[PDB]
RNA sequence: CCGAGCCUGGUGAUAGCUGGUUGUCCAAGAUAGAAUCUUAGUUCAACUUUAAAUUUGCCCACAGAACCCUCUAAAUCCCCUUGUAAAUUUAACUGUUAGUCCAAAGAGGAACAGCUCUUUGGACACUAGGAAAAAACCUUGUAGAGAGAGUAAAAAAUUUAACA
RNA sequence: ACCUCGGAGCAGAACCCAACCUCCGAGCAGUACAUGCUAAGACUUCACCAGUCAAAGCGAACACUCAAUUGAUCCAAUAACUUGACCAACGGAACAAGUUACCCUAGGGAUAACAGCGCAAUCCUAUUCUAGAGUCCAUAUCAACAAUAGGGUUUACG
């Protein structure tokens, strides 16, 4: 198929693994700010 | 139409290549590369080496011949201080013209 | 090509090759240029210069013409005052 | 079109935080490499296959020693995703003529010149 | 890198030049093996028998 | 989005891997992926990709 | 060559040229010079 | 992929905003003059001068000549301006200049040229022949004192030697007339060497004349260290150049180590190097004049080798490299029949075993 | 495809027998050129004799 | 079995078409094209094989390859070192070229098709493991025996609406 | 309609690179009359055949323009030099059209129709949007420009 398609074209498995590994991970504080005074 | 194949025209001798007299250096439809030192140009703008040596490509100031009216009218409309440049291919001679050898003792 | 004749049982020679080609004993085949007498008024002197020249056939063409001729045409001849006598043997040839 | 890759020079620029992480010293770089192929040349371009042969990395998991020089490093940067690179360390120094038969390359990258096969008395 | 491009240049020219000369020697030494007269005569042993 | 890139705890990013040709990943990528940096796939734009 | 640092050294057309009058300048003026003497009109 | 330039662009200074209000060349000559100036400037890209221009060392060539004369520019300029006004005052000069009938006297111009800028032009002209490159290994000197050398041909004609003029050995069979302006009580040293006259060592030179401790202009009274020997360029060896070197002595100098027997017909003793000779005498001796000429082979050269030198005259010839032919192939495709003649040695028929 | 020009044969006036073919316009007088004759190794007058074809 | 009877002979007619093409073992070994009353074929080249000769071959540091033209592209060509061991020429001929799918760039169709047509690369027609079964995805190749060992790829996530 | 040859885009930077492709053409004319004779070394439309450039030398003066502007062998004509085909099916057979459902043979799922399968332009259905009809009133009903998904019943495409 074409490079750009109207529907979401399925990624190659190697590319899909790359996307899953390189996902944003928000920083996690040691203690939740709400619980601290 | 438009089924014509490519003419296989381009650089035949790259930078630093050793060439002999008569070797074709570059084939071009238009003057992409201009003949330099010891480089001849044929009817079809074919650049051939006039001497045996090493091929060099440099950027040189382009001063067109006064008889060539079209190119003269181009430099006369340039702003003062502007200078045109073009790529020139040169052949640096490697061997000397000859040597003096002893042949007899009279 | 007739590999075995019907009356002698021997290989024949294609006369088209003999008339159109000349074989030197060194193995080279000398031919003419196709079109050296056709429409000479529309051809440049440089083009006509290489049309009236005698050229050598390459390896594939030479091997083809060696099978279409018998051994009588590969023998060494000693014609008196032969224009191509000096070209029947190679000199200073390596590999 | 898929073609070769031009790796930017900034990629091979170790940061100060990397010298405290991998134990290397930029002032005194190691002399020899320990290259080991850990990936198949199959399903990879032909130019990567040729470089593997030039480096003597035919058989997988077979350590090879190469010199840390730019020309050799140039070939490594092409197949850097198919090999494992470790420095060669010499705790006892370069093997001599009398220590050729007693060498052994451990998994840590160190080449010992006295392979005694004997438990340490300490 | 242990050495720069300038330092590395020419440090293995002799070894590389000698390595190819060994390839040339092996390539130019290809010739049919010697034929001994003992081997030809040893085929007559097929008819060796007891008296 | 600029904040997300700075505080991202993932040590691996699309830009780093694609540019350096890590794992030979450029065999399944596109020349545009060196500039899109994984945020664009076809005509679709992914705002959550860092 | 384009990748070379000397790319574009031969470019020349950007140095060659390919009316409305604003509130600060006069757009078009025709200076008519009428005289019965042809030499005086040509000379001026 | 684009790489930023290593330096300023040739036409970067031109502003493209007000292109219509910029003065153009409007002529071919105006562009050519500007084109030449930039062609002589260094550039960060590859240029013709890089591969074909003669490479020169960053070190400036040292000067071993006399100090320049002291001239008051203000007084010198004042007289010149007045002389021009007097010349322009005459209406006859203007009429001759307007009618294009006036002319200048060549002899008077050269006499003034020889004293004002003659030494500087000769120094530049000497560099073209590579005299400083060979005699002094690049060291230059201004010929402050002009040297007048002329050979007596017959009894009334003279052949002057200014700078590289053609002189035949027949005209140079005897010692020439040497004259120069000098003060009384000064000591001078004449020298004549052939740079390319050597037959064995390319670097070494042959000594033809050496006069030392010359009192003023009296050349004859000077010591005859080396007898005069006519130039002997071998036939077919090209054009040789012989340079006259005139030195000014600060104190009397003893040339016992450089003394040569009279006559000196051995080329081993005639061997002479200007660099080493001046190296051991640079303290008390300084070059003052310079003159040189080019010499060809003629019939008189045969006299020198046979009678004087007592040897066979060597004959040279200009030999060119053999023509290049590609490696011969068994089957030359699309090649003319004359291809075989290119690789054939003998033009006479061969028969082999027959 | 009207034949604007024709191909004619020029015969040397020197009697050497040398001849060459040239192209000329149909609506024109017979040419009289001054061409080089290799037989005498100098330029000799040539005159059109017979038309060969139409171009 | 009559749009031209049957039989014999020419006749082993011819068929670029269909089918078949018999013992063992080992080795090398796949996808540029041009011409063709030619695209169901053939010839040449490319590729492949053996033998032989010879010396460079491949990888590639700078330098170098256009202007009218900023899709200012990915990247090539050239190319000493260097890593390596092939390459060229000579001799003798066969055979393959109705290809597929995946990734990528770009065309035609409808920003459809297991669609068509080029380019780069991979795999497949060569083994094995894993994706459920699986020619084209991933892992992995040079070959045997073992009732030893270490590993490669390799198991989908997700449950959503009160309100002054 | 098309068949040969050339330029531009695809094919962005050495070369090369296809259609049913996207566009424009060429089957000449003009000036020469040394547009003469010879000869190193090279290019080459992916083979061959053809095609292109060319220093020096001899001889004269003091390798014509043009992207294409072209046709091989045999043969005929000719004293000779040279010339001859919209052979345009343009690598060209010296000269041969229809029809067959009366048809025959050898094959082909490389290849059609029916079918199966792929695909969802068309078709079909439900939501989203709230403009607009429904006396007033979006939402009793109905519905525009569109959007978001599903279905594989038609017409097409492969
Ligand atoms: S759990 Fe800490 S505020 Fe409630
Ligand atoms: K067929
Ligand atoms: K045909
Ligand atoms: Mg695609
Ligand atoms: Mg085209
Ligand atoms: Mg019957
Ligand atoms: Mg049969
Ligand atoms: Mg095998
Ligand atoms: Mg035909
Ligand atoms: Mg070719
Ligand atoms: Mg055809
Ligand atoms: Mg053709
Ligand atoms: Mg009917």
């Amino acid at each position: 198929s074409k490079a750009v398609t109207r529907h979401r074209r399925v990624m190659h498995f190697q590319r899909q693994k790359l996307m899953a590994v390189t996902e944003y991970i928000p920083p996690k504080p040691a203690i939740h700010p709400s619980c601290l005074p | 139409g438009g089924k014509s194949s490519g003419r296989r025209q381009g650089i035949k001798k790259m930078e630093g290549h050793y060439v002999h007299a008569g070797n074709i250096i570059a084939t071009q439809r238009h003057f992409r590369w201009h003949p330099g030192a010891h480089v001849g140009v044929g009817k079809n703008k074919c650049l051939y080496a006039l001497e045996e040596g090493i091929v060099r490509y440099t950027k040189e100031v382009y001063v067109p011949h006064p008889r060539n009216t079209e190119a003269v009218d181009l430099i006369t409309r340039l702003p003062k201080g502007a200078v045109l440049y073009k790529t020139f291919v040169h052949v640096v001679p490697a061997k000397p013209e000859g040597t003096f050898k002893l042949v007899a003792m009279l | 090509l007739t590999y075995f004749s019907a009356r002698k049982g021997k290989r024949k020679t294609v006369k088209a090759v003999i008339d159109r080609f000349l074989r030197l004993h060194c193995g080279l085949w000398v031919r003419r240029k196709a079109g050296y007498k056709k429409k000479l008024w529309k051809k440049t002197p440089a083009r006509k210069k290489r049309l009236r020249e005698f050229v050598f056939c390459n390896k594939t063409q030479s091997k083809l013409l060696d099978k279409m001729t018998t051994s009588f045409w590969k023998r060494r001849n000693w014609y008196v005052d032969d224009p191509y006598q000096k070209y029947h043997d190679r000199t200073n040839l390596k590999v | 079109k898929f073609t070769r890759s031009r790796i930017p020079e900034k990629v091979f620029q170790a940061s100060p935080e990397d010298h405290e992480k991998y134990g290397g010293d930029p002032q005194n770089p190691h002399k020899l490499h320990i290259v080991t192929r850990i990936k198949s040349t199959r399903r990879r371009p032909y130019w990567e296959k040729d470089i593997i042969k030039m480096l003597g990395l035919e058989k997988a998991h077979t350590p090879q020693v190469h010199k840390n020089i730019p020309s050799v490093n140039a070939k490594l940067k092409v197949v850097k995703h198919l090999i494992r690179i470790k420095p060669l360390k010499l705790p006892q120094g370069l093997p001599a003529e009398e220590n050729m038969s007693n060498t052994c390359l451990k998994s840590t990258g160190e080449l010992v010149v006295q392979w005694h096969l004997k438990p340490v008395e300490q | 890198p242990y050495m720069t491009r300038e330092q590395e240049r020419g440090h293995a020219a002799v070894r590389r030049r000698e390595a190819f000369e060994a390839i040339k020697a092996a390539a130019t030494s290809k010739f049919p093996p010697h034929r001994f007269i003992a081997d030809q005569l040893d085929h007559l042993n097929v008819t060796k028998k007891w008296s | 989005q600029e904040e997300r890139e700075r505080n991202n705890q993932n040590p691996w990013t699309f830009e780093r891997i694609a540019t350096a040709n890590m794992l030979g990943i450029r065999k399944v990528l596109s020349p545009y992926d060196l500039t899109h940096k994984g945020k664009y796939w076809g005509k679709f734009y992914m705002p959550k990709r860092v | 060559y384009k990748t070379k640092p000397t790319h574009g050294i031969g470019k020349y057309k950007h140095l060659i040229k390919a009316n409305l009058g604003t509130d600060y300048e006069y757009g078009v003026l025709n200076i008519h010079l009428t005289a019965y003497d042809m030499t005086l009109a040509e000379s001026y | 992929r684009r790489t930023p330039p290593l330096g300023p662009m040739p036409n970067s200074d031109i502003d493209l905003s007000n292109l219509e209000r910029l003065e153009k060349y409007r002529s071919f000559d105006r562009y050519r003059r500007r084109a030449e100036q930039e062609a002589q400037a260094p550039h960060w890209w590859r240029t013709y001068r890089e591969y074909f221009g003669e490479k020169t060392d960053p070190k400036e060539k040292i000067d071993i000549g006399l100090p320049p004369p002291k001239v008051s520019r203000t007084q010198q300029l004042l007289e010149r301006k007045q002389a021009i006004q007097e010349l322009r005052a005459n209406v006859e000069e203007e009429r001759a200049a307007r009618l294009r009938t006036a002319s200048v006297p060549l002899d008077a111009v050269r006499a003034e040229w020889e004293r004002t800028c003659g030494p500087y032009h000769k120094q530049r002209l000497a560099e073209y022949y590579g005299l400083y490159r060979d005699l002094f290994h690049g060291a230059t000197f201004v010929p402050r004192v002009p040297l007048h050398v002329a050979y007596a041909v017959g009894e009334d004609d003279l052949m002057p030697v200014y700078c590289g003029n053609e002189v035949t050995p027949t005209e140079a069979a005897q010692a020439p007339e040497v004259t120069y302006e000098a003060e009384e009580g000064s000591l001078w040293t004449l020298l004549l060497t052939s740079l390319d006259g050597h037959l064995l060592e390319p670097d070494a030179e042959y000594l033809h004349w050496l006069l030392t401790n010359i009192p003023g202009n009296r050349v004859a009274e000077g010591q005859v260290t080396c007898p005069y020997l006519p130039p002997f360029p071998a036939r077919g060896s090209g054009i040789h150049r012989l340079a006259f070197l005139l030195f000014k002595q600060d104190q009397p100098i003893d040339f016992s180590e450089d003394a040569r027997p009279s006559p000196c017909y051995q080329l081993a003793q005639r061997t002479f190097r200007t660099f080493d000779f001046y190296k051991k005498h640079q303290e008390t001796m300084t070059p003052a004049g310079l003159s040189f000429f080019q010499c060809r082979w003629d019939d008189s050269v045969t006299y020198i080798f046979h009678q004087l030198l007592d040897m066979r005259e060597p004959v040279f010839e200009f030999v060119r490299p053999p023509p290049y032919h590609p490696k011969q192939k068994r089957f030359p495709h699309r090649q003319p029949l004359r291809y075989l003649d290119r690789y054939r040695d003998s033009h006479e028929p061969t028969y082999g075993i027959y | 495809s009207k034949s604007k020009n024709i191909l004619v044969r020029m015969v040397s006036e020197a009697g050497t027998g040398f001849c060459f073919n040239t192209k000329r316009n149909r609506l024109r007088e017979k040419l009289t050129l001054l061409h080089y004759d290799p037989v005498v190794k100098q330029r000799v007058l040539f005159v059109e004799k017979k038309k060969i074809r139409s171009l």
